[PDB]
RNA sequence: UGGCUCCACGAGGGUUCAGCUGUCUCUUACUUUUAACCAGUGAAAUUGACCUGCCCGUGAGGCGGGCAUAACACAGCAAGACGAGAAGACC
RNA sequence: CUGCGUCAGAUUAAAACACUGAACUGACAAUUAACAGCCCAAUAUCUACAAUCAACCAACAAGUCAUUAUUACCCUCACUGUCAACCCAACACAGGCAUGCUCAUAAGGAAAGGUUAAAAAAAGUAAAAGGAACUCGGCAAAUCUUACCCCGCCUGUUUACCAAAAA
RNA sequence: GCUAAACCUAGCCCCAAACCCACUCCACCUUACUACCAGACAACCUUAGCCAAACCAUUUACCCAAAUAAAGUAUAGGCGAUAGAAAUUGAAACCUGGCGCAAUAGAUAUAGUACCGCAAGGGAAAGAUGAAAAAUUAUAACCAAGCAUAAUAUAGCAAGGACUAACCCCUAUACCUUCUGCAUAAUGAAUUAACUAGAAAUAACUUUGCAAGGAGAGCCAAAGCUAAGACCCCCGAAACCAGACGAGCUACCUAAGAACAGCUAAAAGAGCACACCCGUCUAUGUAGCAAAAUAGUGGGAAGAUUUAUAGGUAGAGGCGACAAACCUACCGAGC
C-alpha cells in the first residue's frame, strides 16, 4: 500500500472525534440528570452465583407479564456455593504462585547483578 | 548418554555472609538468660510444627487439628486420605506385631 | 496489534520485520537473558548523544549512539564496536564486506562532558523552573537531550500543506460555544428538521 | 497455601461488610443471637452432676439437643416447636437386631383462632403442643408476644409477631375504629410488650427480607449535579458579597 | 529474501567506511615502463603532472583542510610501509589487523581467493622511489562523509609461492624475485575522526604485460549442445 | 449503526435517524464478469440493502436501483503450530446496479507507467552494491583459481 | 463427531435453523399472514449527511499547530462556561429563586422531549 | 378335565424314483487371479543368547559313546523346535 | 464447512509417481432470489356423509385436507440458506445411506506398473466310457424329478457378531 | 561417520504473612453468546458403601473452632475387633523463607489446548547457538542401543587353560523365580537410556549427662531418670455403594409423512417375480475391503411390510411376538 500510515491516522482523528462528542454528551447527562451512564443497569447474580452487571433491555410489555424474561433465572441456588469456594481457592493458588515467582525473579537478579544490591 | 559433557560451573559458598556468622546464637537463651526465653521459641515455621516432632501420621493429624478449619478443600480432602491411609497402614501393616 | 511471546528475545533487527520474524519464529522458547532493571527516570542514555566506549576492541574512542533498546540496556555507536560481514552474498558474487556495530552496556560505556572530553558519571538535578536535566558529579553543567530527528520523519521546519491537509488558522480557530443541549437536536434544528410525533415510553428491564 | 480466617467465619465476615453491614444493630445482635431453644422431644436431666449408679462418682451430664427436621409446610402454620424426627431404630429393641430407617411425624390439626390485637381469625395448622402451650400462656397474643422466635418455629408466627407489635408501638385507630375504650383496653392489656417502632418493624425479618428492605431504603434517585453546582455557586456568590 | 535493504523507515543506517570506487580513472600514459628505466625523466614528469594538474591541487588543499599537519613529501614511504605491512598479513592470514590497513573493498580481493591456501610472500628489494601521481577528492557531503583518494606508484621487487589445500605448489616459485609495477589507490574518511589512510585498490593498465603462467593445464569446456540444437561456430 | 442499542419504535413513534456512522464499506474489483452497471462492495455484517441504498445516496449522492447481498464463508482450515485452527473472517458482499443506465468499471488503481521512477533516485546501498556488481568479474578459466588481486 | 469449537452460525443446521437464525442485522418491519414482510418507514434508519459545499475543515491537521495541552471536559467545566454567567447575571440583578432553574436551562424531566438523556433514545 | 385326527404350509429333521453331472473310477487342458524376476513405496505376530547336525543311551541340537562335516544365495516342503504356536476343554 | 477454482512455492509424500509438480503450504477470488426457511389481531360460533380415474359395485381396519357474526386494520418485498470431487465407518475403506426423474443412458468411469507363464492356492470353462460307484450326507456343480415318515395348524418373530429351529 | 548424545531455564512444591477478582461499545437461559409482546413455573427432607472383625449379620477413628497435661484415664463395645471424654492446668508467635524439584523431576499444563467419546468425562508430547544472526565463513574432537568403514571357512551356552600362532587341542548341561529335586519342552526377558519398590521406638541393647533422685510444670523411680543411635516394601482382580451422563445404534411406543415394476389371480396376513427387507447353504477372506465383508445360491416382497423426520420410557431401571434378547462395535446387569 502506497501510505500505510494514512489509515492510522484517519483511525486515530475519528477516534477523538467520537471521544470529544460522547464526552460532551456525558457532561450534559451528568449535569441534566447525574447518571454516569446512559443505559440502565443492574448489580445481580446469574445461575451461577457470580456477581454480574446486566444491562437493561426496552420492551413494550412489564416484566411480570414478559415470558422469556421470567423464564431467566437470576437466584443461585444453594449448590454453587461449594463451586464458588473451589472458584475462589483457585484463584489464590494463581495469586500464590505469581508472588512467589516474582519473588524468585528478584532474588535472582539480585545474584545476578551484585551493584544492584550495592 | 546419560553423562553430561561439560564441567557444571564452579559454585561460591561465601562461609562468612550474616546467616553463616550469626548461625547459632541464642541457642542457649534459656541457661544465659534467667529461662525467660525457651530454645523451641526460636523456631520459626509451620504453626503444627513448632517445638514438636512425630511421624507422618501424627504430623498430619496435629496439622488437621490446628489449621484443618483453614485449609483448601482440596488439600484438606487430601490430608483425610492421607490420614486414613496411614492409619490402616501402620494398625495393621507390618513385619512386627 | 501486537503478537510478542511471554520470553521473547529482542535482536538488532526490529520487531515485527522479516529478519526478526526468521530468527524468532513463535514456536521458539530460548532461555531469558537477565537484564539490570533500570528505571524510565533512572535511565540518561539517548540518541546523538556523544559516548565513550570504556572496554571493548577499541576502547577510549567517542562516538554518537544512533540506536537505544530500553529492553536489554543496549546501546548502539555508530562506527565504533564494528566487525565486518558480507553483504549482498549470492550463489554467484563473493559479497559486498560493509562494517556492522555490535551492542553495548550501560555500564560497558560512559557518558562525556562536550566541554572536557572526559567520562564522567551523571545525576539527574532539577533547575531553578522546575524542569528536569542530568548534571555531572564532577565540573557541574547542563548537557540537554541532544535533538534527534523524528520517528516518522517529519520536518515542520520544511512542511508545505497538502489539498488535503488543514490550514492552521482553521485548525486553530474556536467555534465551540457551550451550551446546554446534544449535537443531534443541534444539527437538526440547524438543518431544519421537524419531527412532531413524540416517543411513547417504553420499558426497561 | 491456608485462608486468612476459618471457613466457617465468612457468614459473620460477609455480615462485616457490605449492604449487610448497614442494617440496625438491634436487628443485627437479635440475628446473632444463638439462644437454645426449648427441649420437646427429648426430657432435661435438670441436674448439671448425677451419681453414676455402677461406680457411685459423681459424674457431670449434659444435655445434648436432638436434631429436628422442619419440612417447609410448618412455615404457614405454629407447629409450637415440634417437628419431623429422622433417625434410627434397632429392631425390637434389641442392639444385635437390624438397624433400620425411621421417621416420626407430628399429629397435625386445622384450627380456628383469633387475634385480639388484630381483630382478625386465622385459621392454622397447629399441633397439640401448640394449644397447651396457648392455654399456659392464656391467649393466642401473650403466646405470641410472650415465646421466642426459637419456641416459635414459625416465619408465620415470626410475621404475626411483627405485626402485633407494630400496631402496640403505633397505637393504631384501625383496631375497633369506633370503640376507643376497647382499643385502649387492649392496647393496656398487652401494654407490657411495648416496644419503639424503628425496632419493632425489623422482627421476624429474614436476612433476605432485612437486605430487601434496607435496599429499598437506600433507593434514592441521584441528585442532578445541576442543582448542587448552582447551590455552591450561589453560596460562594453570597459569601462574596458579604467580604464586599 | 533479500538482504540489500535493511528495514524501513529505521533511524538506525548501515555506516559506511570506504567508496564503491575511484571518483575519477587515472589512465596511465604508454610507456611508463621504459619512463621506469627513464628515473629522472620520471620524477621531471611526476613534478610537472602534479604542478599542470589544478585538481590534484585543490583536492590536497582540501585534504590540508581538514587534516593540516598532513604533508606530501613523506607519504609514499608510509604509503609503502603500509603496503608492506598488508601484504605480510596475508602469509599469517590475521585479518584482524588487516582490516586496520586496508579497505573494506579491498579485503574480498585478499581474502576470497585464498580462503583455502597457504601463501608465502616477501618483498625482497626496491627499483624506484614511490611517487604521488594524483590527489583526488571525494564530493562535498554526498552523503555526510568526505573521502580523499591518493594515487601512488610502485615499481618494487616482489616473490611469490602459493601452495593448494594439500601443500601441492599451484602457483609462483618462492625464490626467484621478479619485478612488479602497479598503481595503488589509498582511501581515507576525511570525516570520520578515527579515519585513516589505507591501501583500497589497484590499477591494472591495458598495456600491462601478461602475467605469469599457471603450473598446470586447463580445458575449457565448449557450448553444450541440447538434442534440437546442433552445433555452430 | 454497529454495535449500538436501537431505540424501540412504537406506533406513532419519531422518524428513526442516525447523526453519526461506524458503517465503512470497500469498494472492489469483482472476481468474475459483471455487468457494466454492476459494482461490488464489501459492507459491514451488521448492514442490510436498505441501509446501503440509503448510504449510497445520501453520503455519496449515488443513485441506485438494486441491491442485491449474500454472506461469505472464511476458511477456517489454517491451522497454526499448535494444530489450532486459524479462522478468516466471514463477511458480506453487495452487488449495486446504478439507476439512470451509467456504467462503471474498476480502474488501475497502480499503473506501470507511474510506478516506473519518472524522477531520480540515488540510494546509497544500491549504488554500491550495483558498482560492485558491475565492477567485479568472474574469475579468467586459463587462470585456474589463482588470486587475480596479486600483480605478480 | 460433530465440532462443537466452531462458531455457530445461520449457515449450520436444518432449513428452519437457517432460515431463523439471523447474523445481527437490526429489523426493520414484521411479518404479516401469508409470509408478507410489511415494511415500516420509520424503522429504517435515515442518513442525515449535511450540506458539505464551503467547509473549511480537512481530514490532516498540518503538523505546524502547537500542542495544546490536553483537558478533558467535565460537568464542572460545562456548566462553569454556560450557566454561570447567567446565573451571576440574576444573583446581581436580585430576582432569582430556585423555582426558574427550568429557565436557567435546567430539565426537570426527560419525559416530552424527542432526545431523552437517560435512556438516550438516539443513536450514535 | 384329559386324548386323537384332518387339508394347506416349511431355506425345519430323515428317506426315496428318475434325470443330471469331474463327487468319483483317474484325472487332463486352457483363461484370469495368485505366483517368480525387474522398478517405486513399504507393515505384523515373534525374538534369553546361539558359532542352531544324525544314530543309540541317559535325563535332547546343546549331556555321554560313535558317526558326519569348506563357506554361501534362491524356490518349494511341512517331520521336529511340547512350533509363544492355537485357544479351548477337565479337576 | 471451503476440502483437485487462480497465482506463487526452499516445496515435495498422496499407501508409487511427478517438472504443469499436487487431493501439501502461502496469497487472491467466490455461493447475488423468483426456489426454501422465517407467517397469521380479538372474542364467540360452525365443521355426520372417506380415499381408491369415484361413475359402476363391493366393503372394513371407519379414514389424509370446510366456516360464519362483529370489532379492529390500508404501512408492503427486510433477514437467512445457495461453493465442492462432500456424510456415518480411526483411512481417498469392496461397508451403511431417505426421496424425484433417467429403466439405459444425452449423464458417469478404467479390471492390466513391465516381463515370464514353475510349484502350491482361488475363480471359470471344456472333457473319452460309466453315472453317486466319492462322501457322515448328492456338500459343491449339472438337470428342472416323484413320493413318504417325524415336528409345528398356517403368514410372521428371535440369540446385531458361531444356533432362523421342533423355540 | 550416520542416527544420535550433552546443554539451564521455563516454571513448579512446602511454609510464613495478608482475608482475593469480576460493566471499554454490542450480544449471551430461545437451538447461549439470538435488538423488540398477556404469564404464573420454582430450593429446603438421616448419606451409603468399600474395609477391619482373618466369614459376617450388632459394630469399625474421619477438622467442628487453645498448643501441652490429665490420658489412651473414666467410660463404650458380637465387653471384641476396636471406640474414647470431661472437670482441671494453660502458649508463645520479628513473612520477605528452604541439608525443595530442574523438562520421564517439579502442577496435567507450552494446555485442560491438540486428540478420544453422543454426553458426563478422559487427556497428552515438547525447548536448548551466540555479547552481537544488521556475525549463519555457524552450535569442533570423543560417548547407549542400531548400522557403515569391514559378510562368511569343519565343531557345537561360544568361555576358560593356553599357544609362536584368530580357529584347530583339553574342560565346561544359559540367568531369575517356583517346586524336595529343572538345561529341562514350568514362568519372564529383542536390545539400549531414564524412572521404579522396608515407612513406626512398647520393651530390650550400645554410648553420654545427673544420681536416690532424673526431667525446661504433667511422668517415672526399691539405681533410677533424661537424651541420642538402631527394626517393620512395590504392582495386579472379579467386586460394592453414592452422584451425574446416555433411546443420533438398538428394544418398544407417540405425532405427522413416504415406497412397493411386470404377470396370474382374486376384493386373498394368495402365487411367480424387480426395487426393497432379511441372511439357509457353499466358497473366499481371518491384522481381511470389512472389530462380521464379498460372489453364488436362498425366505419375504399390499403387509403382523419396509422406511426418512421429531419426541418418550434410564440402570434397585427401561424395553422385550422370553433369545436371560437390546439399552452407542466385550449387558446374568451400561458408562
Ligand atoms: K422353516
Ligand atoms: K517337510
Ligand atoms: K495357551
Ligand atoms: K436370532
Ligand atoms: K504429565
Ligand atoms: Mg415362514
Ligand atoms: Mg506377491
Ligand atoms: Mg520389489
Ligand atoms: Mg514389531
Ligand atoms: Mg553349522
Ligand atoms: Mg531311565
Ligand atoms: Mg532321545
Ligand atoms: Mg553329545
Ligand atoms: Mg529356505
Ligand atoms: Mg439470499
Ligand atoms: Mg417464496
Ligand atoms: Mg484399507
Ligand atoms: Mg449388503
Ligand atoms: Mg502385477
Ligand atoms: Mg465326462
Ligand atoms: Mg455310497
Ligand atoms: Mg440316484
Ligand atoms: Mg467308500
Ligand atoms: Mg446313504
Ligand atoms: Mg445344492
Ligand atoms: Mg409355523
Ligand atoms: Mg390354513
Ligand atoms: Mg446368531
Ligand atoms: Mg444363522
Ligand atoms: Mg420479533
Ligand atoms: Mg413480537
Ligand atoms: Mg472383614
Ligand atoms: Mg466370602
Ligand atoms: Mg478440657
Ligand atoms: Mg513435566
Ligand atoms: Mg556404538
Ligand atoms: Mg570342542
Ligand atoms: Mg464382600
Ligand atoms: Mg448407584
Ligand atoms: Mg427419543
Ligand atoms: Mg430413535
Ligand atoms: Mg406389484
Ligand atoms: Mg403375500
Ligand atoms: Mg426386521
Ligand atoms: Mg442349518
Ligand atoms: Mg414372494
Ligand atoms: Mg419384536
Ligand atoms: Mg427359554
Ligand atoms: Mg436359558
Ligand atoms: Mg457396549
Amino acid at each position: 500500500m502506497p501510505s500505510p500510515e494514512r489509515l492510522d491516522k484517519v483511525v486515530d482523528s475519528m477516534d477523538a472525534l467520537d471521544k470529544v462528542v460522547q464526552e460532551r454528551e456525558d457532561a450534559l447527562r451528568l449535569l441534566q440528570t447525574g447518571q454516569e451512564r446512559a443505559r440502565p443497569g443492574a448489580w445481580r447474580r446469574d445461575i451461577f452465583g457470580r456477581i454480574i452487571w446486566h444491562k437493561f433491555k426496552q420492551w413494550v410489555i412489564p416484566w411480570h407479564l414478559n415470558k422469556r424474561y421470567n423464564r431467566k433465572r437470576f437466584f443461585a441456588l444453594p449448590y454453587v456455593d461449594h463451586f464458588l469456594r473451589l472458584e475462589r481457592e483457585k484463584r489464590a493458588r494463581i495469586k500464590a504462585r505469581k508472588e512467589n515467582l516474582e519473588r524468585k525473579k528478584a532474588k535472582i537478579l539480585l545474584k545476578k547483578f551484585p551493584h544492584l544490591a550495592e | 548418554i546419560g553423562i553430561r559433557l561439560t564441567l557444571p560451573p564452579p559454585k561460591v559458598v561465601d562461609r562468612w555472609n550474616e546467616k553463616r556468622a550469626m548461625f547459632g546464637v541464642y541457642d542457649n537463651i534459656g541457661i544465659l538468660g534467667n529461662f525467660e526465653k525457651h530454645p523451641k521459641e526460636l523456631i520459626r515455621g509451620p504453626i503444627w510444627l513448632r517445638g514438636w516432632k512425630g511421624n507422618e501420621l501424627q504430623r498430619c493429624i496435629r496439622k488437621r487439628k490446628m489449621v484443618g478449619s483453614r485449609m483448601f478443600a482440596d488439600d484438606l480432602h487430601n490430608l483425610n486420605k492421607r490420614i486414613r491411609y496411614l492409619y490402616k497402614h501402620f494398625n495393621r501393616h507390618g513385619k512386627f506385631r | 496489534k501486537v503478537t510478542l511471546p511471554p520470553h521473547y528475545r529482542y535482536g538488532m533487527s526490529p520487531p515485527g520485520s522479516v529478519a526478526d520474524k526468521r530468527k524468532n519464529p513463535p514456536w521458539i522458547r530460548r532461555r531469558p537473558v537477565v537484564v539490570e532493571p533500570i528505571s524510565d527516570e533512572d535511565w540518561y542514555l539517548f540518541c546523538g548523544d556523544t559516548v565513550e566506549i570504556l572496554e571493548g576492541k577499541d576502547a577510549g574512542k567517542q562516538g554518537k549512539v544512533v540506536q537505544v533498546i530500553r529492553q536489554r540496556n543496549w546501546v548502539v555507536v555508530g562506527g565504533l564496536n564494528t566487525h565486518y560481514r558480507y553483504i549482498g552474498k549470492t550463489m554467484d558474487y563473493r559479497g559486498t564486506m560493509i562494517p556492522s556495530e555490535a551492542p553495548l552496556l550501560h555500564r560497558q560505556v560512559k557518558l562525556v562532558d562536550p566541554m572536557d572530553r572526559k567520562p564522567t558519571e551523571i545525576e539527574w538535578r532539577f533547575t531553578e523552573a522546575g524542569e528536569r536535566v542530568r548534571v555531572s558529579t564532577r565540573s557541574g553543567r547542563i548537557i540537554p537531550k541532544p535533538e534527534f530527528p523524528r520517528a516518522d520523519g517529519i520536518v515542520p521546519e520544511t512542511w508545505i500543506d497538502g489539498p488535503k491537509d488543514t490550514s492552521v488558522e482553521d485548525a486553530l480557530e474556536r467555534t465551540y460555544v457551550p451550551c446546554l443541549k446534544t449535537l443531534q437536536e443541534e444539527v437538526m434544528e440547524a438543518m431544519g428538521i421537524k419531527e412532531t410525533r413524540k416517543y411513547k415510553k417504553v420499558y426497561w428491564y | 497455601p491456608l485462608h486468612k480466617y476459618p471457613v466457617w467465619l465468612w457468614k459473620r465476615l460477609q455480615l462485616r461488610e457490605g449492604i449487610c453491614s448497614r442494617l440496625p444493630g438491634h436487628y443485627l445482635r437479635s440475628l446473632e443471637e444463638e439462644r437454645t431453644p426449648t427441649p420437646v422431644h427429648y426430657r432435661p436431666h435438670g441436674a448439671k452432676f448425677k451419681i453414676n449408679p455402677k461406680n457411685g462418682q459423681r459424674e457431670r451430664v449434659e444435655d445434648v439437643p436432638i436434631p429436628i427436621y422442619f419440612p417447609p409446610e410448618s412455615q404457614r402454620g405454629l407447629w409450637g416447636g415440634e417437628g419431623w424426627i429422622l433417625g434410627q431404630i434397632y429392631a425390637n429393641n434389641d442392639k444385635l437386631s437390624k438397624r433400620l430407617k425411621k421417621v416420626w411425624k407430628p399429629q397435625l390439626f386445622e384450627r380456628e383462632f383469633y387475634s385480639e390485637i388484630l381483630d382478625k381469625k386465622f385459621t392454622v395448622t397447629v399441633t397439640m403442643r401448640t394449644l397447651d402451650l396457648i392455654d399456659e400462656a392464656y391467649g393466642l397474643d401473650f403466646y405470641i408476644l410472650k415465646t421466642p422466635k426459637e419456641d416459635l418455629c414459625s416465619k408465620f408466627g415470626m410475621d404475626l409477631k411483627r405485626g402485633m407489635l407494630l400496631r402496640l408501638a403505633r397505637q393504631d385507630p384501625q383496631l375497633h375504629p369506633e370503640d376507643p375504650e376497647r382499643r385502649a383496653a387492649i392496647y393496656d392489656k398487652y401494654k407490657e410488650f411495648a416496644i419503639p417502632e424503628e425496632e419493632a418493624e425489623w422482627v421476624g425479618l429474614t436476612l433476605e427480607e432485612a437486605i430487601e428492605k434496607q435496599r429499598l431504603l437506600e433507593e434514592k434517585d441521584p441528585v442532578p449535579l445541576f442543582k448542587i453546582y448552582v447551590a455552591e455557586l450561589i453560596q460562594q456568590l453570597q459569601q462574596q458579597a458579604l467580604s464586599e | 529474501a533479500g538482504l540489500v535493504i535493511p528495514p524501513e523507515k529505521s533511524d538506525r543506517s548501515i555506516h559506511l567506511a570506504c567508496t564503491a570506487g575511484i571518483f575519477d580513472a587515472y589512465v596511465p600514459p604508454e610507456g611508463d615502463a621504459r619512463i621506469s628505466s627513464l628515473s629522472k625523466e620520471g620524477l621531471i614528469e611526476r613534478t610537472e603532472r602534479m604542478k599542470k594538474t589544478m585538481a590534484s591541487q585543490v583536492s590536497i588543499r582540501r585534504i590540508k583542510d581538514y587534516d593540516a599537519n598532513f604533508k606530501i613529501k613523506d607519504f609514499p614511504e608510509k604509503a609503502k610501509d603500509i603496503f608492506i605491512e598488508a601484504h605480510l598479513c596475508l602469509n599469517n592470514s590475521d585479518h584482524d589487523r588487516l582490516h586496520t590497513l586496508v579497505t573494506e573493498h579491498c579485503f574480498p580481493d585478499m581474502t576470497w581467493d585464498i580462503k583455502y591456501k597457504t601463501v608465502r610472500w616477501s618483498f625482497v628489494e626496491s627499483l624506484e622511489p614511490s611517487h604521488v601521481v594524483q590527489v583526488r577528492c571525494s564530493s562535498m557531503m554526498n552523503q555526510g562523509n568526505v573521502y580523499g583518494q591518493i594515487t601512488v606508484r610502485m615499481h618494487t621487487r616482489q616473490t611469490l609461492a602459493i601452495y593448494d589445500r594439500f601443500g601441492r605448489l599451484m602457483y609462483g616459485q618462492e625464490d626467484v624475485p621478479k619485478d612488479v609495477l602497479e598503481y595503488v589507490v589509498f582511501e581515507k574518511q576525511l570525516t570520520n575522526p578515527y579515519g585513516s589512510w589505507r591501501m583500497h585498490t589497484k590499477i591494472v593498465p591495458p598495456w600491462a604485460p601478461p602475467k605469469q603462467p599457471i603450473l598446470k593445464t586447463v580445458m575449457i569446456p565448449g557450448p553444450q549442445l541440447k538434442p534440437e540444437e546442433e552445433y555452430e561456430e | 449503526a454497529r454495535n449500538v442499542v436501537y431505540p424501540l419504535y412504537r406506533l406513532g413513534g419519531p422518524q428513526l435517524r442516525v447523526f453519526r456512522t461506524n458503517f465503512f464499506i470497500q469498494l472492489v474489483r469483482p472476481g468474475v464478469a459483471q455487468p457494466e452497471d454492476t459494482v461490488q462492495f464489501r459492507i459491514p455484517m451488521e448492514m442490510t440493502r436498505v441501509d446501503l441504498r440509503n448510504y449510497l445516496e445520501g453520503i455519496y449522492n449515488v443513485p441506485v436501483a438494486a441491491v442485491r447481498t449474500r454472506v461469505q464463508h472464511g476458511s477456517n482450515k489454517r491451522r497454526d503450530h499448535r494444530n489450532v485452527r486459524i479462522k478468516k473472517p466471514d463477511y458480506k458482499v453487495a452487488y449495486v446496479q446504478l439507476a439512470h443506465g451509467q456504467t462503471f468499471t474498476f480502474p488501475d488503481l497502480f499503473p506501470e507507467k507511474d510506478e516506473s521512477p519518472e524522477g531520480s533516485a540515488a540510494d546509497d546501498l544500491y549504488s554500491m552494491l550495483e558498482e560492485e556488481r558491475q565492477q567485479r568479474q568472474s574469475s579468467d578459466p586459463r587462470r585456474g583459481g589463482v588470486p587475480s588481486w596479486f600483480g605478480l | 463427531g460433530a465440532d462443537r469449537m466452531s462458531k455457530w452460525t445461520s449457515k449450520r443446521g436444518p432449513r428452519s435453523f437457517r432460515g431463523r437464525k439471523g447474523r445481527g442485522a437490526k429489523g426493520i418491519g414484521f411479518l404479516t399472514s401469508g409470509w408478507r414482510f410489511v415494511q415500516i418507514k420509520e424503522m429504517v434508519p435515515e442518513f442525515v449527511v449535511p450540506d458539505l459545499t464551503g467547509f473549511k475543515l480537512k481530514p490532516y491537521v498540518s503538523y505546524l499547530a502547537p500542542e495544546s495541552e490536553e483537558t478533558p471536559l467535565t460537568a464542572a467545566q460545562l456548566f462553569s462556561e454556560a450557566v454561570a454567567p447567567a446565573i451571576e447575571k440574576d444573583f446581581k440583578d436580585g430576582t432569582f429563586d430556585p423555582d426558574n432553574l427550568e429557565k436557567y436551562g435546567f430539565e426537570p424531566t426527560q419525559e416530552g422531549k424527542l432526545f431523552q438523556l437517560y435512556p438516550r433514545n438516539f443513536l450514535r
